[PDB]
DNA sequence: CATAATAATAGTTTTTAGTTTATTGGG
DNA sequence: GCTAATAAACTAAAAACTATTATTATGG
């Protein structure tokens, strides 16, 4: 499902950004600004399909297209970008706070119902596929129901409308964190993470819409609608958009075939593919090439059933893809596959096929790991019910080794090193790998997008150490390595 | 060919190892050389990349006055080749260092990544260390232990975490 | 298939190219005796479930 | 006046980047379009100079990829073409003007981000020549020189419904100098090759849209006098009817090929000896 | 020939697919 | 005494995300 996650950033202007309010820090203006800046950076690196707008409930002198009193409209709904980063840097730090004092000032009178009015206007402004719409708000004023009851009633009515409209609002601890003490009564219409928001984890791109769906033409009679998808991706280099080094102007690199001799623009027609082999240049053509690659229609033709016992580590290829059952023109796909999964204890003998990716391209043997409905107790469908597309190699997929068959050592070595490795058991964490080049690259991009003094080099969990395992375990591994002249040359 | 490295973890481990590819496609060597249909002479064929500009006449300019932009957020950040060449850093050398240990039961065949199978060889010039590594292989097998290794493909490539 | 196309265009480049092949294509097909043992249960499942919408 | 008010405010409401402003501009464009739809002779003359001035204004001043410009000038070209229906020759010293403007328009995004404006360009200019031949149709010589320069272009990246190879971009407005003859024989061999590609009508590669939508109409305006009934290509293009399989969807393209076969029925000598009944039935 | 007929034939940014890029190499 | 065998990167790339317009049916 495509859709722009619109997010609004409601930050106070009177004191909730400026009063300690049962705390001792500085004005929450600066911390809130840095928090939202961090999340903007996180989106820029991780999500540029989500619109953002910042609003200041409370305004001495209105900066608002709505022109309503106590409305300060800084940034309109739009995807994250550098102009907004500069916009917030104007109000970043205590220098930014005193700026805020300069053009409009703090202690600003508020208009809550009008704030809901104008943010509703902003939500109405969008013209695109919307995935989510959230109001993000911090306030030291956890319960300013001390206002006129008419304003509170109208604000609650507007909240009922907007959540009825589907608009979502978030107020999160700024005065009395934890214990539900925060929002002493503004809990009425709203029903921690500052560390994450400042942490601004980024560079996370994920599937948004369905793609690459096919059918299980298992025999010449039966087909079963399915869909092929990925969750393991190879991180790319971001596109080098050739810009004029002076004027930042893009490049129309006009690349074509041609003739080195007669100065004419050649075409694939008046040219032919060829293969210089032996004594014969083996000629071909573009459609000839396609046909030589054109084998059969895309889909899954069942070639057999193999137990999940022949599969071994050497039986491995490119990272596996996934198949989910689909019912667009094959009734019972999901039903029959549910039967397959319930009888998957016996269906360790998984399906065998020579999968054809698309037309004009050949099929290839790819095994299918039966994915169960592994729904977690917290209701996370890890490995959704389907099949993992582990790819069956050919004799092509081989680069042989020598055969200097090595023999086992004395069992005391095995036992002592088992004690070593289990004593030196690294805490398992699947979501623990970030590429230092990748991370440092993100940091260069974000830092050399502003005038940052330096891009930080992210010390990743992927970096091995020298003493952390040498204090969790110690040098007893080397002392155990009792053989003369250990591989520590 | 030999991928020489010393598998070094902590303050004590350093095992000389030469890595080799086990699963690897043999791709076609001689390619579909496109030749003129009427002369079959690729030598008489030109492949020019006319780096034109966004002009009516699209004035061509070499990369001399061209920078590599990057659509950073709702904007483009241009990085010159040296600009994007100093910002970089990767594990220099044929790096291969294990991060730690865990049971292979945690991971599944449906949780693999990487395109081939890379049989890393035993200790180099140390048969005692080689048989010790064989015993360590057995130790890993007994405990389902995994050698989660940070692996720079070489000096020229970035690090790649693996097992 | 590439090899047999090479043989075609070598011995007789002046000819239309053949299909991928039979025999090489032949040696990929799934077990025929399994299809034989299957067709009755295969009929059972396939008639048991319409596969169209 | 209304024409003047739009010429000014429209030239005023184009301030920096507000796509909302630019689409109120396309809105005023629609207003001027319906104005021209309700014309008067005095209004005809007045809208002529307003066309000149403010069309050049939108032509040069906007000149940018901003979506406001994109759509507004898309419908600008739309309106200019749908008005091309009737001016008379009065667009003769004004013909070359917009000829050059439109050629540059092609050199713009209509070479990079070709869209409906590109087809607007094409139709406007082509109907222009077929409404006016060889009173300023001599700049078109070098114009097509460049075009064939960018027509021998191998880059088929542009859009499919904006492809330019097999039905309408006819080019014979000039005197057919040896220029277009030498370029045209190359065009002809390209036609032969990619039509042979087209008739693999069993490989599920139709590629019919405007791919089979521009340059063999260039052939149509080109084959009228070229490559007489003297060789194998004659019978090849004769065969090129065969399929013109079932199409439905009004079957415009097969019927389009059949219509061209009608056009050059004269060009069908010396081989149609064969297959009397099959052709005729 | 009647004249607002309301389906397919794409429009889309898709990630993801083969790109020479690279150095140890037989003397 | 010599001279790859690669593999950082190639430089790309075919995917429906979306669908207006024509559809030629039926008022005109």
């Amino acid at each position: 499902y495509s859709g722009r996650d619109s997010l609004i950033f409601l930050v106070d202007a009177s004191k909730a950004m400026f009063e300690s309010q049962s705390e001792d820090e500085l004005t929450p203006f600066d911390m809130s600004i840095q928090c939202i800046q961090s999340v903007y950076i996180s989106k820029i690196i991780s999500s540029d399909r989500d619109l953002l707008a910042v609003v200041f409930y409370g305004t001495e002198k209105d900066k608002n297209s709505v022109n309503f009193k106590n409305i300060y409209v800084l940034q309109e709904l739009d995807n994250p970008g550098a102009k907004r980063i500069l916009e917030l840097d104007q109000f970043k730090g205590q220098q930014g706070q005193k700026r805020f004092q300069d053009m409009m000032g703090h202690g600003s009178d508020y208009s809550l119902s009008e704030v809901l009015w104008v943010c509703a206007n902003l939500f109405s402004d969008v013209q695109f596929k919307m995935s989510h719409k959230r109001i993000m708000l911090f306030t030291n004023e956890d319960n300013p129901h001390g206002n006129d009851s008419a304003k509170a009633s109208r604000a609650r009515t507007k909240a009922g409308d907007l959540r009825d409209t589907g608009i979502f609002l978030d107020l999160m601890h700024l005065k009395k964190p934890g214990g539900f003490d925060i929002s002493l009564f503004y809990r009425d219409i709203i029903s921690s993470k500052l560390e994450d928001l400042l942490r601004k984890v980024r560079a996370k791109e994920t599937r948004k819409r369905a793609l690459s769906r096919l059918k299980l033409k298992l025999n010449k009679d039966i087909v079963i609608s399915v869909g092929i998808y990925n969750l393991v991706q190879k991180a790319l280099k971001p596109p080098p958009i050739k810009l004029y080094r002076e004027t930042n102007e893009p490049v129309k690199t006009k690349t074509r075939t041609f003739n080195t001799s007669t100065g004419g623009l050649l075409l694939p027609s008046d040219t032919k593919r060829s293969q210089i082999y032996g004594s014969r240049q083996i000629i071909l053509e573009k459609e000839e090439t396609e046909e030589l690659k054109r084998f059969d229609d895309p889909g899954l033709m069942l070639m057999g059933f193999k137990p999940l016992v022949l599969l071994k580590k050497h039986h491995y290829l490119r990272p596996s893809l996934f198949v989910y059952p689909e019912e667009s023109l094959v009734i019972g796909s999901s039903t029959l596959f549910s039967a397959l999964l319930i009888k998957c204890l016996e269906k360790e003998v998984a399906a065998l096929c020579r999968y054809t990716p698309r037309r004009n391209i050949p099929p290839y043997f790819v095994a299918l790991v039966p994915q169960e409905e592994e729904l977690d107790d917290q209701k996370i469908q890890v490995t959704p019910p389907g099949f993992q597309l582990v790819f069956l190699p050919f004799a092509d997929d081989k680069r042989k080794m020598p055969f200097t068959e090595k023999i086992m050592a004395t069992p005391e070595q095995v036992g002592k090193m088992k004690a070593i490795v289990e004593k030196l058991r690294f805490t398992y964490r699947s979501d623990s790998f970030e590429n230092p080049v990748l991370q440092q690259h993100f940091r260069n991009l974000e830092a050399l997008a502003l005038d940052l003094m330096e891009p930080e080099q992210a010390v990743d969990l992927t970096l091995p150490k020298v003493e952390a395992m040498n204090k969790r375990l110690g040098s007893l591994v080397d002392e155990f390595k009792e053989l003369v002249y250990p591989p520590d040359y | 060919i030999h991928w020489p490295c010393r598998l070094t973890i902590g303050s004590n481990l350093s095992i000389r190892i030469a890595a080799y590819k086990s699963i690897l496609q043999e791709r076609v060597k001689k390619t579909w050389t496109v030749v003129d249909a009427k002369t079959l002479k690729k030598e008489d064929i030109q492949k020019e990349t006319v780096y034109c500009l966004n002009d009516d006449d699209e004035t061509e300019v070499l990369k001399e006055d061209i920078i590599q932009g990057f659509r950073y957020g709702s904007d483009i950040v241009p990085f010159s080749k040296v600009d994007e060449e100093q910002m970089k850093y990767k594990s220099e050398g044929k790096c291969f260092s294990v991060l730690g240990f865990c049971k292979s039961s945690q991971v599944q065949r449906r949780f693999f990544m990487g395109n081939q199978v890379l049989k890393v060889f035993a200790a180099r010039d140390d048969e005692a260390a080689a048989v010790a590594l064989s015993s360590l292989i057995h130790a890993l097998d007994d405990l389902d232990m995994v050698a989660i290794v940070r692996y720079a493909y070489d000096k020229r490539a970035n690090p790649q975490v693996g097992v | 298939r590439l090899f047999q196309c090479l043989l075609h265009r070598a011995l007789h480049p002046r000819e239309p190219l053949p299909p991928i092949q039979q025999h090489i294509w032949n040696m990929l097909n799934p077990p025929a005796e399994v299809t034989t043992k299957s067709q009755i249960p295969l009929s059972k499942i396939k008639t048991l479930f319409p596969l169209i919408e | 006046c209304s024409l003047l008010r739009l010429q000014e405010t429209l030239s005023a409401a184009d301030r920096c980047g507000a796509a909302l402003a630019g689409h109120q501009l396309i809105r005023g464009l629609g207003q001027e379009c319906v104005l021209s739809s309700s014309p008067a002779v005095l209004a005809l003359q007045t809208s002529l100079v307003f066309s000149r001035d403010f069309g050049l204004l939108v032509f040069v001043r906007k000149s940018l990829n901003s979506i406001e410009f994109r759509e507004c000038r898309e419908e600008i070209l739309k309106f200019l073409c749908i008005f091309l229906e009737k001016m008379g020759q009065k667009i003769a010293p004004y013909s070359v003007e917009i000829k050059n403007t439109c050629t540059s328009v092609y050199t713009k995004d209509r070479a990079a981000k070709c869209k409906i404006p590109a087809l607007d360009l094409l139709i406007k200019l082509l109907q222009t020549f077929r409404s006016s031949r060889l009173m300023d149709e001599f700049k078109i010589g070098e114009l097509f020189s460049k075009f064939y320069g960018e027509l021998a272009l191998k880059k088929k990246i542009p859009d499919t419904v904006l492809e330019k190879v097999y039905e309408l971009l006819g080019l014979l407005g000039e005197v057919h100098p040896s220029e277009m003859i030498n370029n045209a024989e190359n065009l002809f061999r390209a036609f032969l090759g990619e039509l042979k590609t087209q008739m693999t009508s069993a490989v599920r590669e139709p590629k019919l849209p405007v791919l089979a939508g521009c340059l063999k109409g260039l052939s149509s305006l080109l084959c009228n006098f070229t490559k007489s009934m003297e060789e194998d290509p004659q019978t090849s293009r004769e065969i090129f009817n065969f399929v013109l399989q079932i199409d439905l969807k009004r079957y415009a393209v097969p019927s389009a090929g059949l219509r061209l076969f009608a056009l050059h029925a004269s060009q069908f000598s010396t081989c149609l000896l064969d297959n009397y009944v099959s052709l005729f039935e």
